[PDB]
């Protein structure tokens, strides 16, 4: 499969941005998918997450300003942030896993470039 | 020259000659009024035609109605007539009932379609398998059902080439025929092969959770487990999930490990972890099991069965993520009896109750401790009550898949009622292709062909007896 994303750059403090995620596979493509960030010198964070309907999940330092949504028509992902604060400047990937349903420990991974977001306080 | 020679085969005394044709009318008749039945029982149902999966049998109704009244219609005008037909109306009576057969074939194969996707990709079902793009691939099939069949319509009779054409079948060239029951036939085939593999597979993954493959007891199985891990008897837990930080809480089973091991019950808490991932996580799930003796690490990947021996193994599995969309890992341990103490997040709020185990506050040590001391003092007690609400409650969940396998069986059905009702019809056009005939040959020709009709009237009688929701919906309307 193959995924590409766009919506990185440069941010104003308190402002608002969309991440778009596109994948292409050949039957529903990514059964689940997310997004991470990295920050710079630091671990990967699971930063959001769905699959579908009211499966979403967001991380407690992100919950109520970021909203997860997933279009089947085209198989993509869309990230809504806003009231962005200069801790979230990282480089933003996109993760897609299909799961097996006959055993749930089997999981296949895949990976995006990533776009750096870099949200600026200064006036 | 004409359709529906029926002045041949002249056996038929006028004694019996009027039976023929009442016999002939009443069945048409009846073909008509089940496949109107059908169609109007479908279309005053709400919860039949919003689901995807009964379409075809709206299109198989519909392809069955295109043989009956048709029929219906050629036996009208050559004996209650005598209007002899012109090389249209042949072309358009054999088109009809061509396009019918193709029209069932193509309604069968998006049939298996739809069954591969709704069995064998549950969670890919309900996102891929929409009604629009049913309607429309149902609609492109009929589409080309129709044009394949009003091909000679267009030009392809077999005056218009000026060659040599069929014997049982004026104004029909020989190539139309040959390349229309190929395509036929190599599609059925593939039908076959398809609705083959589809229950195959099925079988062997359906029903895979479940003791009956698990041979001795429960005492007697976690015995022998926890002395190949090592260990003496003991109330034991399992973890098994990813190594890593925010989708699933190892770190959190780490942190509640740590914290029992402080205390005066560790003794009585034997502990096994299977899964792999980041080195920092993997390094301490291996200092801890260096640390004590009763905590059992494993990274390896490991068999199916292995994990179906493990569930049904031991007493308790912790499942303390943070986002489980779909809860996998709770269904496959409590078939096979292990109750559970998870995480009340995404698809675990609503598979376990309070009666089928234990549930937590989501990246919380300490409410994990207090969880698995409490599941301690519980396991002092018997714990089959509580084996057996958790396999009734887990068995509960594959109801979906067994009905998706009875339509499977049901449309496998159809298929071979309908392979035994055209196959020796379809055999005497390939024998039409290869090598010439006698007059016996076109006899029984005309004698198998009402084998179509009969097809057309045990249809629906497959559909009242297998679907239990057509039936209720037949019975709504008296
Ligand atoms: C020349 C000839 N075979 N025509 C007859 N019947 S018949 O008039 O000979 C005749 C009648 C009655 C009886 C009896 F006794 F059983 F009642 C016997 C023979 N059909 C019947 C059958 C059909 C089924 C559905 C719709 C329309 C026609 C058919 C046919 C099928 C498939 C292809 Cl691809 C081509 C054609 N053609």
């Amino acid at each position: 499969v193959q995924l590409q994303e766009s919506g990185g750059g440069l941010v104003q403090a308190g402002g608002s941005l969309r991440l778009s995620c596109a994948a292409s596979g050949t039957i529903f493509g990514p059964d689940v998918m997310g997004w991470y960030r990295q920050a710079p010198g630091k671990e990967r964070e699971l930063v959001a997450g769905i699959s579908n309907g009211a499966n979403t999940y967001y991380a407690d330092s992100v919950k109520g300003r970021f909203t997860i949504s997933r279009d089947n028509a085209k198989n993509t992902v869309y990230l809504q942030m806003n009231s962005l604060k200069p801790e979230d400047t990282a480089v933003y990937y996109c993760a897609a896993e299909v799961l097996d349903y006959t055993f749930a420990y089997l999981y296949h991974a895949y990976w995006g470039q990533g776009t750096q977001v870099t949200v600026s306080s200064h006036h | 020259e004409n359709f529906m020679d029926i002045e041949c085969f002249m056996v038929l005394n006028p004694s019996q000659q009027l039976a023929i044709a009442v016999l002939s009318l009443t069945l048409g008749t009846f073909t008509v009024l089940e496949n109107l039945l059908v169609l109007c029982v479908i279309l005053h149902s709400r919860s039949l035609r919003c689901r995807p999966s009964y379409h075809f049998i709206g299109s198989l109704a519909v392809a069955d109605l295109l043989g009956s009244v048709i029929f219906v219609y050629s036996f009208i005008d050559f004996h209650v007539f005598h209007r002899k037909d012109s090389r249209n109306v042949f072309l358009f009576k054999l088109g009809g009932v061509t396009a019918s057969f193709t029209a069932k074939v193509g309604s069968l194969f998006l049939a298996a379609i739809d069954r591969y996707i709704s069995i064998h990709r549950p969670l890919a079902y309900k996102r891929i398998v929409t009604r629009p793009k049913a309607v429309v691939a149902f609609c492109l099939m009929w589409t080309i059902a129709i044009v394949i069949a009003v091909l000679p319509l267009l030009g392809w009779n077999c005056e218009k080439l000026q060659s040599v054409c069929s014997d049982i079948f004026p104004h029909i060239d020989k190539t139309y025929l040959m390349f229309w029951i190929g395509v036929v036939s190599v599609l059925l085939l593939f039908i076959v092969y398809a609705y083959m593999y589809i229950l195959w597979k099925a079988g062997i993954d359906c029903s895979f959770w479940n003791e009956s493959y698990l041979t001795g007891s429960r005492d007697e199985r976690k015995k022998s487990l926890l002395s190949k891990f090592g260990m003496d008897e003991g109330v034991t837990f399992m973890f098994i999930g990813r190594f890593d930080r925010g989708q699933k809480g190892v770190d959190v089973l780490l942190k509640a490990i740590e914290i029992l091991s402080s205390k005066k019950e560790f003794q009585e808490m034997r502990f096994i972890i299977i899964g792999k991932g980041d080195p920092e996580l993997e390094g301490w799930a291996r200092s801890l099991e260096e640390k004590h003796g009763n905590v059992k690490v494993i990274t390896e990947m490991l068999s199916r069965e292995f994990v179906r021996e493990l569930y049904g193994s031991v007493d308790f599995v912790i499942i303390p993520s943070y986002f489980e969309p779909f809860g996998l890992v709770a269904l496959e341990a409590m078939c096979l009896g292990a109750i559970p103490i998870a995480s009340a997040v995404g698809g675990l709020r609503d598979i376990i109750t309070n009666e089928t185990g234990i549930l937590v506050k989501a990246g919380d040590p300490g409410e994990l401790a207090n969880a698995i001391l409490k599941a301690l003092e519980l396991s002092r007690s018997d714990l089959s009550k509580f084996r057996e609400n958790c396999k009734k409650r887990a068995m509960s969940f594959s109801d979906q898949a067994r009905m998706d396998i009875e339509l499977a069986k049901t449309l496998v059905l159809i298929l071979v009622v309908l392979i035994i009702c055209w196959g020796p019809l379809l055999a005497i056009m390939v024998y039409d292709v290869f090598g010439k005939m006698n007059k016996l040959i076109k006899t029984v020709f005309a004698f198998c062909s009402m084998l179509c009709l009969l097809n057309s009237t045990v249809n629906p009688i497959i559909y009242a007896l297998r679907s239990k929701d057509l039936r209720h919906a037949f019975r709504s309307m008296f």
